[PDB]
């Protein structure tokens, strides 16, 4: 992955969750949603620059690392910018 | 480079490897928050 191994040699793999009592993604809304709203607004906005000015970069990125693809969806729905219905047209 | 913030954030999720239910387009996505999105 020399495209990581360059720009994103420092990911992370994400937490081990024990997913015969606890589904990821519901680990993942109490996650991020249990956050104060700054936060979700913070990420979305800073990210939303930093993609914009690196949209091959941050997609790439999006493309081989599943938890930052499905992050930024969750913030958007926990705000109200998105809604899932809003994220089948990206997938 | 990603900022610190993102990296936290990445890693206080479950594992990469439980995400691989349905999914969304990293291509599709990123040219949607570009234009497309304004986060409130």
């Amino acid at each position: 992955a020399n495209f990581l191994s360059q720009k994103f040699p420092e990911l992370p793999s994400g937490i081990d969750v024990n997913i015969n009592m606890t589904t990821p993604a519901m680990m993942i809304s109490s996650e991020l949603a249990k956050k104060p709203k700054e936060v979700q607004l913070k990420f979305l906005q800073k990210f939303q620059e930093w993609t914009r000015a690196h949209p091959e970069d941050a997609a790439s990125l999006l493309e081989l690392c599943p938890q930052l693809s499905f992050v930024t969806a969750e913030l958007l729905l926990t705000n109200g910018i998105c809604k899932v219905d809003d994220l089948i047209p990206l997938a | 480079e990603l900022p610190t913030e993102v990296l936290d954030l990445l890693s206080v999720i479950p594992k990469r490897q439980y995400f691989n239910t349905n999914l969304l387009d990293a291509q599709k996505l990123v040219n949607f928050l570009n234009d497309q999105v304004e986060i409130p």
